[PDB]
Parts: structure tokens; C-alpha cells; sequence
């Protein structure tokens, strides 16, 4: 029988496949902390072997029939198998798509602007632009190096992204997908149990739905932040207008965390930093990873492997090898798990330990499961279990609980206040501007919007969307979207709105099953067993049930839901509320000063 | 005045007694302790009345449970004191000394 | 999950229902025995708390969707729950609707017709009028009568049931129906498992399809009623014509029962009447309870319990408590079953004892059915049940069995034929009249009769179905068939026409069970313990089956059958074959005098 048939074909895959992704995985882990032409030539293979048998066994898994498979695991273990990707296209088609990505790639990587009447300094993005755009408050030099950079990259990148979209279209419709924007929302399809269904269509209006409950806390924000701005910026800002592009402490404006000097709530009252407590106790890496396992052992979470302690990187190794600074958490597969990361004693990397941390311990939980389900339920879900972690262990009781603040600290109004704002800017700003961006990607992908008034449609969205104008007129010959990293490398950029949405609502399921009786922004989950239970449920099953399943099982409800957001923001939106009440909210489309 | 538990999460083990009322939870949503939909009380009343039906008026039950165990039985039925018959040959049964 | 969430919420549904609705029903039997104002305080609030109650729970019951709930008596539980009714309209159209009804239901309590040039003498329809139409013989004083009825009613009432229309087809399609009239067709439809399903559009083709069957005996008794009004009536009754609208012994046609005395076969013969027989033997109330009970016990039905016995009251109090003549069967819930009836001892006191103990029987059978379930399969069969009864208690072999009748007693064709001709009159008489009145209201609920047109409409289908003509030409202004009880308290009348149907197919299906070998009118049950569990099988039941499975069960046919009805009235339907040779059978459209 069919199904027979694919359980076996299945349990010889996955024994097959383990071995094969943990060669992959450890060749990969032997190159990224030890940088070399061998290793990196050993990945080569490892990988290349590895996709090479990933394909043949998917192009046999494709001849099975899934009409027949009555079992939800098979068939979901299927489904991921068969997930051909870009193989379905020619050769041709293929290797023009590679050759485009590569080029986008190279090209993004090398990207100079250079200073007009002054040629010797010629900036790269990545040493010296962001620093700009994080610290300068010159008005004139973030207009040249936001328009050059605009206008280099979307003049080169404009005819590539042209067919770009054609080819990823045709990919698309090749895997019985109406476009690139469906083959991307398929993440989020669930197939299950009646009132479980998820459909890729149903996701647009989720996201808008949630997005105008977000609305007026957003507008208040931007209203205060404006002020704040025009504060700083006395004639360049209009009270009723949008915001300059350049002016939002960013390259593209995806983060408004260094704008918080300039829109600080209290510049008097300190920071809740501890890394000078750290400095005085002689606190090491070793002890912030021991801290943070105590911490997830407390909630009730497994010990850390002792493999895990052998392996991993915790520190820079300083013997001459190259290693890459940002911190990623490793499923080598075997019940091998690591964390690589170049750890400083700062309250920054001990967040940091808890989220890569947080990631493993998901890893982790669905190690019992089959090879093709140890993954997330979906995208945002292995983001945001680390990120409930973060929040908790960034809380001023979990601090005081472990010794980094004194035992007499008082906790002010205004010291939540300023934080929360910091947290705000940091991630209720990045909504409108993955929301606006996600919604023209998908709409250029499903040829909504025409192909000649690409530009005119975008700004017209960030006005009436993300609320912000462009400093300078820009035509259609401009590729200003292409800019930004994750669509010039083909990334999908929905996960983090999910990813904002899940950790609130986790952090809230969280807290009401450890019983906290206060503010949300303040809640612990520290010594709380029954929580870490209610979490592991979610954990263990990885994506081998439907993620509204899993949300269920975490929150109780099967949808996006941003009332948690809401919850978490609610003394700061009370204060915004207050302080904007002379003040006019919202913004005009129009391009005003 | 008088109860029953309508709603329990696990069948009573025999001989077992169960004095909690903390409220059932059938739904995978929290109770929180408070009554609400899907969340029910487990103990509702009997609330008899003098016109009900044979079938549903109030019946008072008594089990009588007898155990024994290695320690010496000391729950025994009644003794018969009989009667004393003096002079005369007679079969004698003295605290179960027989002759 | 929903099925174990929804069956959770029965169980404490029904526990609480139970004691709640024996509470209301306490109250009302307190009231109706003891009527005064403080019982019918007491039923008010009884009755408040109880409809509180079930609205509340059926406004969470709707929560609910039936889709994924897959047991049958469940999703029947839940299915009657759910059902509104009139709570589905909004507060101001609610009390709207109930205005009008209680107007309605008062100035029919009310209605006063006058003689003209006689001021002092007049008269309600209750204590008098109805009296005129069964016992008067004056063309004149009926004639008064009918039309002085008809244009105070219908003048009064006909822009009260313009409005009561619309707000009753506002109601329906809040309910998701076409029309008020397929709201009423819903109590008849059953879903359940293949070739059991029923729907409202069927039942009205079924009617008709019976009807077609049924006429042509309906015909022949009307020619031969014609007959011998026309030898009561001189010349005022025209051979080809239809009847007179005032002359047929009631206020509207309904029961053709009190032309009797008029239509009788044969004078000399005395009636079956044993009362006089009671009387001599000092027969009392109890003793006919007694019997009945007897009756029920010899079929193999359970015996009466102690409560009924104790509680009911079977005769008048005659301690200055008023009560209601009505007789009635009360199952007040958790086991306590009552009759209020007051008994004289008379012959037909005695078949309405049986009536009513039948419908005891029936309630005490689905008593373990769940509290949702303890109801009738449709509102027919509830009826149908003490009807067979009391089919069975009146014939002449049950009569000598008990002593009534004396053992020597000769039963000649002629009593049987006049007999047959009187339960015609009360039977088959009303089934045009029924089947008239219900295709009309349908059809004003659906639209298909246009607004200004109604009369005209309603008339024509008089002289085309019931064969009956107006005595004087009606406007439009006149709402004729709102002078009804039913129509003008908003009840359902094809009850009536489905209760004929089944009781003489029950009838038939009990004495072939009880193996009896001779005609069907003469047929008695006693003593066949087999035909009562065929019987109690469908007793059991309730409605927690389709009641096409329920008339399956009983007479091996899953629809309505006239041919038990044939068969019943086969040989008089053979005598007015045979008397009716030299006239005319059947009726001329026109109106002829
Ligand atoms: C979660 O539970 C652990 C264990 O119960 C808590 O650690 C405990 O924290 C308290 C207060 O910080 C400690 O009490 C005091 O500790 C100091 C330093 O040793 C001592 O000088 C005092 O006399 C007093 O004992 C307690 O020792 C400590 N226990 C352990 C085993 O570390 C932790 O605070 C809890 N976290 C939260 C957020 O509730
Ligand atoms: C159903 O069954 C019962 C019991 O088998 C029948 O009652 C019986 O009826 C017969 C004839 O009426 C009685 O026979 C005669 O009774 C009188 C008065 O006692 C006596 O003087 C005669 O010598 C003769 O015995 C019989 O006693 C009576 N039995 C009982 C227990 O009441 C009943 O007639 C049956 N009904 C039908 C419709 O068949
Ligand atoms: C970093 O990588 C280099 C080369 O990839 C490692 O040097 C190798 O060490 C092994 C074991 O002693 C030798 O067999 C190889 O011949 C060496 N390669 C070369 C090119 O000399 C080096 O050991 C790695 N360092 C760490 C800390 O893992
Ligand atoms: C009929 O009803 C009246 C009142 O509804 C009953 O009278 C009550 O009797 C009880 C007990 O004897 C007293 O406590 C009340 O004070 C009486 N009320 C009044 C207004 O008199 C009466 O007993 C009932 N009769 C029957 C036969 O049930």
C-alpha cells in the first residue's frame, strides 16, 4: 500500500539524512569558527553532497500520491520533502536566477557611495554609512549618504530586480504557486484538523487586521517622535508632515532604536545597565551562559548538554583563526547543539546568551521528532521563543534576583517609561515598515501594482502606511526598496511582525500561568514550573502539528493576536496619550516640510 | 443541602474521597478560578423535592465494608448466653472450652 | 475539542434545565388548580427565570458549529437548543410582534357581534355563538351569525395581520428561513442517517399527495352531507353547488361533527353510547382512570405511578378553587406525571381519560432520553398516541369486555355505518378545511398569493378544496381566515392533518401486530403485549431519532399513508358509493344557490 510504502521510504530517509546534514552541519560549524580556503572548500562538498541527495530523494518522494496518506505525520513529513524549490525550473532559467542572486549578493556586499567634491573618502555601507546614519545629527550629510546610496544601488539594481521578479514568478507558478508572494506565505499554511486550516490568503488580512489595532499606539508614537525630531531639527520638519527618511536613525528607517538619545523621555534618570556590576564581580562568559541555564532550569527546561559546553565557542578564540562576530545557535543534528558567539561581558550579550540560548533549548524540545519536523511550526515561532527569554531576563527582578542590581533598587514610573519607549522604538516602529514592505512585495509579485509605477506606489504607501515621506523626489528609473539587505538576498521579511506578535502573546500565556499580578513589561517567569511545562508542550511538538495548533496550546487562541502588544505598551500609551493631547496625531500624504 | 460531583477529571479510585471544588476545566482556555464558559462547577445539587418521581427521590445509602487482616478479629456477632443446667450430665461450652 | 466541550456543556445543561423547567411547571399546574392572582405571580417569575435561563444557554449554544460535531444526539441537542424563535428580531420589532399578538389574542377573548334591531341581546363567540352554530337550524339567524362574526373580526384584524406577516417573515429570515410558513415546515424535517432525511419542500407535496388519495371519499361524503342538508334546507342548497359556509354545524367549517342529528343513517338506531350503564353501576372518575390503567397494563404498557395517583386531581374540587375545564396532561419533569381533568361520568369523559392517559404514557416512555430529547418525534405523534387510544377504548368488543356493554349485545352493520359516518364527520371532515387553511397561510408567507388579492385567492380555494362557497361576496377589507383561533394566536394547524394520518397508520400497524382478523374500525389492543412493545418502541424513542425512523418502526413505512384511513372508513366509503348513484358527486367552482 502507498502509505506503507512511504513510511519506509521515510524511515530509510531519515537515518540516510541525519548522518548526511550532521557532515553538512559540522563542515559548516568547522568553517564559520575556524575561517579558512580548506574548510570552506570542505563545506563546498558537504554541502553539494548534501543537496544532491536531498533532491534525489525529493524527485522519488514526488511519485508518491498524497490524496491516499490518511496519517497527518507521513503526509506533512511528505509535503516538506517534496518542497522542490528552485529546482523546478530549466537549467537555464536556473542558472540566470543564481547568476542574478550571486551578482545581487556581490554587488550589495561592495556597494560604495562616495563623497561629492572630496574623492579620497569613498564609504562602504557596512564600516562607516551605518555609523552615520546611527550617530550623525548633521541634517545635510544623512540626506547625501541616504540619496547616494539610494541612488547607486537602485540605478544598478533597478533592471536586475526587473527580472528578478519575472524569474522568481516563474518558480513560483513552476511549484503550482500563483506567485513568488503565495510560494512565501505557503510557510504559514497549515493543513490539519477542521478549524485548524490556515490558507496563504487568509494571512494578508490576519496582518492588516492586526495591523490597524497597532495603528494608534504607532501613530502616537510617531507623533511624539516627530515633536521630538522637530525638537532637533527646528525648520527641516512640519508638525502635521510625515517624517524624513534620513532622519528615522536608520539606512532604511527598519529601526528606531538610535533615535532614543534625541527622543529620550527622562535624559536624567540612567539606564538600567549592569555591565559595570559585571565589570566589579568578575563576571565571565562562562558565568552568563551558567546564568542563563540556571534561569531556564528554574523555569523547568532541560539542563544544557554537556557536548554543548565541550564544543561551543563562548569567547573569541584569539589563537589566529577568523570567526564571525554575530552570535548564531547550531542544530548539528545527533543531539549535537551550539552556540556560536564572540560573548563580551555586557548586559546586551547577556540578553544575547538567553535568546541563542532560548533557540537551542527549541532545538532541543523536537529532537524526538522525525528529521524533516525538527523545525519551528513556522518562521516566527523559533524567533520568538528566544525572544520571550530576552524579555524576561532584561526584567529589573530577574537582575536583583541574581545579584546584577542591588537589593535597595527603586523602580520609578519614569525609568519604565523611558524603557518601554527604547522597546517601542526598537519594536513597534519596525511594523509599519515590514508591514508596508512585505505588502508591496507581495503586490509586485502578483502584478497588482504596474510594472512602471513601482516607485509611485511605494512612497505613496510609506505615506499612507509607515508614515514617513521621502526627502527628494525619486522617479521610476530608482530601485529604492532593493537597498535593504533581506530583499536583495532574497529573505522573507513577514517573520519578524509574526515573530512581534508571537513574543508578546507567549509573554503574556507565560506570566498568566505563573500567576504574575502586575505590569506586563515587569513580569518574570523565573521559578515557575507549570509555565515551563505549558511552554515545553508547544516546544516538543516542533512542526509536526499545525503552528495554530501550537499557538493554541501556548496561548489558548489560534490566531495573531495583538492585544498582548497592546498590554505590554499600555503605561507608555497612556503617557503618549497624555503628552500628545496639544500636539496633532497622525500625518498628512502630502509632502509638507 | 446535598451534592454530587457531576464533573471530575480522572475516575475515583475505590474507596477514595475526593473534597475539592476547584472549578472543572474543559476547555483548553484557563479557568482562572472563576466560573465561565466552558469552565463548570463540579458539585451541583441534588435538589429534591416531596413530588418527585420513585427514580429520582432521596434514598439514604449505607456500605458495610468488612475487612480482615493478620491482627486478631475483634468485631464478632453476639454470644448466646443460653442457659445453666446444674446436677446433670450435660454437654458444656465454657468461652470455647468444650467437653 | 468542540464535540466533548459541547457534550461537557449538556451535562450541565440538562442537570439544570431539569429543576429549573419542574419549577415553571409547578407554578403553572399550582396556578392552573388554584387559580389566583399570587399562583400567577409565582408562574410569571417561574416562567421569567426558566426563559432567562434557556436563552442564555442558547445564546452560548450557538457558539458552537455543528460542522465537526459527528454523533446524531448531540447535534440534535444542540440543534434544539439553538433554536431562537423570536428572540432573533431586535427589541423594538419584538415588542412590535408581541403587541400585536396580545392585541390580537385579547380582541378575539373579546369579539362581540350584536343583533341588529335587538340592542340588549348581544353575544360573545364563547358562551353563545358557538351554541348557534352546532345547535340552530334558522338559515337566517346562522347567516347573521357568520357574517356579523366575519366583518367585525376581519375588519379589526386585517391590518393587524398586514403587519403580523411582515414581522413574522422578519422573524424567519433572521432565522435563516425562506418564510414563516417553511419556520413552521422546520418542525418536521429530520436530518439523519440515508433515506431517513426529510425535508420542509417534501412535506408539502406529501399533503398534497395524500390529499389526492383522500378526496374522492371526502367527495362522497360531502355529496351525501349535500343531500340531506338540501332535505334540511329546501332551496337554499343547490344540487351541483357547494355547501354553505354557515351550515356546516361550526363557527368556521372545522368539524362537520354537530351535522349529525341531520345526517344521521339511521334514526331508530340508538347510539353506543354507554353512560346511562355507568351510572346504574355507580361508576365514578377514579374507577374510569382505573379502567384506562387496566387497558394500559393489558397492552404490556408500565403501570401509573404512585405520584400520578396522589398529586393529579380527576374530579372537580368544589372547595372554591377555580379551574380550568380543559383537559390536560402534564409532565412536570423528574418523574411526576399528573392529569387536570374534570371528569364527569360519561362515555366521552372516558375516552379523553384515555386520550390523556396515552399522552402520559408517551411522556413517561422517553423520560431517560436527555431533557433536550423528551419531546414528541413532531407535534403529530404526540396527538396520534392518545388518539389510537382512544380509538381503541370506544369500540363495542373493549365495551362488553369491561361490563359496560352487555355480553348479548348484536352489532348490525347499521350502527357500524352510522358510527363510521359520525367519526367522519369529526375525522375526515376537517382534513380540507385543515389542509385549505395551512396552503394558504404558506402561501401568503411565501408571496405567492399577492397582498391586495388575498380574499379573492381564499375563497376560490374553498370552492376549489373544501368545496364550500360563501354565502355573501367578500371585499378585501375582510380578513376571513383570522377569525380562527389558531390563526389568531399564532399556532400551527397542520398538526392536525398529520395527526390523522398517523393515528389511523398506527392503528393499522397495531392490529396487524396484534394479529386481529376482521375490519379495522372494530379492531381492539387489549391483551397483545407484542403490539405494545411495537408501540413502546417508538414511545422510547422521543425525538432523539428522525420520526421517519419512529413511523418505520411502528408501520414499516417511512412517510405519510392514507391508506390505513381508507381502510378504516372502507365500508361506509362502500355505503355512499351506494347511495350516491342518482346524484351528483362533487362540487361546481361557481357559485350556485
Ligand atoms: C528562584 O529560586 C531561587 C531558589 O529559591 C532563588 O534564589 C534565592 O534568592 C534569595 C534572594 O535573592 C536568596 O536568599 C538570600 O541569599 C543571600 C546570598 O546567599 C543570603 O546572604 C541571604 O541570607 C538569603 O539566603 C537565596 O539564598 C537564593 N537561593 C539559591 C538556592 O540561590 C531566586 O531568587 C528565585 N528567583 C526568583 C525570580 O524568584
Ligand atoms: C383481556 O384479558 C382479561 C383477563 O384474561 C379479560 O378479563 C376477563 O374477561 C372475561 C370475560 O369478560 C371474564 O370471564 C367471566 O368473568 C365473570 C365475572 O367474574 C364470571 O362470572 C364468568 O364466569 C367468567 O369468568 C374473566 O373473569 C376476566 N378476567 C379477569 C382477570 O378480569 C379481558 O376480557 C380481556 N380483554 C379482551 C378485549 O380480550
Ligand atoms: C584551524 O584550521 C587549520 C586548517 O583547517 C587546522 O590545522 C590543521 O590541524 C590538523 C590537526 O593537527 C592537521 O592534520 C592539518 O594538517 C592542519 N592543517 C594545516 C593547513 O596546517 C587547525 O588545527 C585549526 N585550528 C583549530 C583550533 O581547530
Ligand atoms: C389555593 O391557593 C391559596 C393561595 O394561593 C392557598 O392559601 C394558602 O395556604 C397556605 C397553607 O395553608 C398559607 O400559608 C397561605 O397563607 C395561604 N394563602 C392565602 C392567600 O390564603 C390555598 O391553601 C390553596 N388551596 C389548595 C387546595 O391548594
Amino acid at each position: 500500500l502507498t502509505e506503507e510504502n512511504a513510511k519506509t521510504f521515510l524511515n530509510n530517509f531519515n537515518q540516510e539524512a541525519e548522518d548526511l546534514s550532521y557532515q553538512s552541519s559540522l563542515a559548516s560549524w568547522n568553517y564559520n569558527t575556524n575561517i579558512t580556503e580548506e574548510n570552506a572548500q570542505k563545506m563546498s562538498e558537504a554541502a553539494a553532497k548534501w543537496s544532491a541527495f536531498y533532491e534525489e530523494q525529493s524527485k522519488t518522494a514526488q511519485s508518491f500520491s498524497l490524496q491516499e496518506i490518511q496519517t497527518p505525520i507521513i503526509k506533512r513529513q511528505l509535503q516538506a520533502l517534496q518542497q522542490s524549490g528552485s529546482s523546478a525550473l530549466s537549467a537555464d532559467k536556473n542558472k540566470q536566477l543564481n547568476t542574478i542572486l550571486n551578482t545581487m549578493s556581490t554587488i550589495y556586499s561592495t556597494g560604495k557611495v562616495c563623497n561629492p567634491k572630496n574623492p579620497q573618502e569613498c564609504l562602504l555601507l557596512e564600516p562607516g554609512l551605518d555609523e552615520i546614519m546611527a550617530t550623525s545629527t548633521d541634517y545635510n550629510s544623512r540626506l547625501w549618504a541616504w540619496e547616494g546610496w539610494r541612488a547607486e544601488v537602485g540605478k544598478q539594481l533597478r533592471p536586475l530586480y526587473e527580472e528578478y521578479v519575472v524569474l522568481k514568478n516563474e518558480m513560483a507558478r513552476a511549484n503550482n504557486y500563483n506567485d513568488y508572494g503565495d510560494y512565501w506565505r505557503g510557510d504559514y499554511e497549515a493543513e490539519g484538523a477542521d478549524g485548524y486550516n490556515y490558507n496563504r490568503n487568509q494571512l494578508i488580512e490576519d496582518v492588516e487586521r492586526t495591523f490597524a489595532e497597532i495603528k494608534p499606539l504607532y501613530e502616537h508614537l510617531h507623533a511624539y517622535v516627530r515633536r521630538k525630531l522637530m525638537d532637533t531639527y527646528p525648520s527641516y520638519i512640519s508638525p502635521t508632515g510625515c517624517l524624513p527618511a534620513h532622519l528615522l536613525g536608520d539606512m532604511w528607517g527598519r529601526f528606531w532604536t538610535n533615535l532614543y538619545p534625541l527622543t529620550v523621555p527622562f535624559a536624567q534618570k540612567p539606564n538600567i545597565d549592569v555591565t559595570d556590576a559585571m565589570m566589579n564581580q568578575g563576571w565571565d562568559a562562562e558565568r552568563i551562559f551558567q546564568e542563563a541555564e540556571k534561569f531556564f532550569v528554574s523555569v523547568g527546561l532541560p539542563h544544557m548538554t554537556q557536548g554543548f559546553w565541550a564544543n561551543s565557542m563562548l569567547t573569541e578564540p584569539a589563537d589566529g583563526r577568523k570567526v564571525v562576530c554575530h552570535p548564531t545557535a547550531w542544530d548539528l543534528g545527533h543531539g549535537d547543539f551550539r552556540i556560536k558567539m564572540c560573548t563580551k561581558v555586557t548586559m546586551d550579550n547577556f540578553l544575547t546568551a538567553h535568546h541563542e540560548m532560548g533557540h537551542i533549548q527549541y532545538d532541543m524540545a523536537y529532537a524526538r521528532q522525525p528529521f524533516l519536523l525538527r523545525n519551528g511550526a513556522n518562521e516566527g515561532f523559533h524567533e520568538a521563543v528566544g525572544e520571550i527569554m530576552s524579555l524576561s531576563a532584561a526584567t529589573p527582578k530577574h537582575l536583583k534576583s541574581i545579584g546584577l542590581l542591588p537589593s535597595d533598587f527603586q523602580e520609578d514610573s519614569e525609568t519604565e517609561i523611558n524603557f518601554l519607549l527604547k522597546q517601542a522604538l526598537t519594536i513597534v516602529g519596525t511594523l509599519p515598515f515590514t508591514y508596508m514592505l512585505e505588502k508591496w512585495r507581495w503586490m509586485v509579485f502578483r502584478g497588482e501594482i504596474p510594472k512602471e509605477q513601482w516607485m509611485k506606489k511605494w512612497w505613496e504607501m510609506k505615506r499612507e502606511i509607515v508614515g514617513v515621506v521621502e526627502p527628494l523626489p525619486h522617479d521610476e528609473t530608482y530601485c529604492d526598496p532593493a537597498s535593504l539587505f533581506h530583499v536583495s538576498n532574497d529573505y522573507s521579511f513577514i517573520r519578524y511582525y509574526t515573530r512581534t506578535i508571537y513574543q508578546f502573546q507567549f509573554q503574556e500565556a507565560l506570566c498568566q500561568a505563573a500567576k504574575y499580578n502586575g505590569s506586563l513589561h515587569k513580569c518574570d517567569i523565573s521559578n515557575s514550573t507549570e509555565a515551563g511545562q505549558k511552554l515545553l508542550k508547544m516546544l516538543s511538538l516542533g512542526n509536526s502539528e499545525p503552528w495554530t495548533k501550537a499557538l493554541e496550546n501556548v496561548v489558548g487562541a489560534r490566531n495573531m493576536d495583538v492585544k498582548p502588544l497592546l498590554n505590554y505598551f499600555q503605561p507608555l500609551f497612556d503617557w503618549l496619550k497624555e503628552q500628545n493631547r496639544n500636539s496633532f496625531v497622525g500625518w498628512n500624504t502630502e509632502w509638507s516640510p | 443541602n446535598y451534592l454530587y460531583r457531576l464533573f471530575r477529571k480522572s475516575k475515583l479510585k475505590p474507596f477514595e474521597r475526593d473534597i475539592s471544588t476547584e472549578i472543572y476545566q474543559a476547555g483548553n482556555k484557563p479557568c482562572n478560578g472563576v466560573a465561565g464558559p466552558n469552565c463548570y462547577s463540579p458539585l451541583q445539587s441534588y435538589g429534591f423535592r416531596p413530588t418527585y418521581g420513585v427514580g429520582h427521590q432521596p434514598y439514604r445509602v449505607v456500605v458495610l465494608s468488612f475487612e480482615l487482616l493478620h491482627a486478631p478479629a475483634t468485631v464478632c456477632g453476639p454470644k448466646k448466653s443460653t442457659n445453666l443446667v446444674k446436677n446433670k450430665c450435660v454437654n458444656f461450652n465454657f468461652n470455647g472450652l468444650t467437653g
